[PDB]
């Protein structure tokens, strides 16, 4: 039992959260962009 | 005279409680501003230290951290516990008669 266990474990718990929030937003991001580009293909196709 | 009273009260408290807060701060350095871990400061005398440890250990299993560091006489002790294990931790101090 040293304070180092929980100390240097806490500063990893924070990295695990950060990647969580990142790759949540970087996933939805893809889908929103992919929704736009799909409906452009549906306009491009539809008028032609 | 008002300045003087504030200056004198501040000294009186600071003269008393600098050495414990130094000790306590040191023990869990950089982990008192974290949400992941909860800290609770409290004072124990040599006499009380074994009782407090037993009480906490049964209450809080072996996933609690009891640390102490001296100061010349008793020990200011810090128990460090997980967040949401706060009530349980407190309850254990309260049964011994020790408080925050």
């Amino acid at each position: 039992g040293l304070i180092k266990s929980l100390a240097e474990k806490e500063k990893q718990l924070l990295e695990r959260l950060e990647a969580a929030k990142k790759e949540a937003e970087e996933r939805v991001k893809r889908a929103e962009a992919e929704a736009k580009a799909l409906l452009e293909e549906a306009e491009a196709k539809a008028k032609a | 005279t008002r300045q003087k009273q504030e200056l004198e009260e501040e000294l009186a408290l600071a003269q008393a409680y600098l050495e414990p807060l130094e000790r306590l701060a040191a023990l869990a350095h950089g982990l008192d501003k974290s949400p992941f871990l909860r800290v609770i400061p409290f004072l124990l005398t040599e006499k009380e230290l074994p009782l407090v440890e037993e009480a906490l250990r049964k209450a809080l299993e072996d996933r609690y951290l009891l640390a102490h560091e001296a100061y010349a006489g008793g020990v200011p002790a810090l128990v460090v516990v997980h967040r949401k294990e706060v009530d349980q931790a407190k309850a254990a101090l309260s049964r011994a008669g020790v408080a925050e």
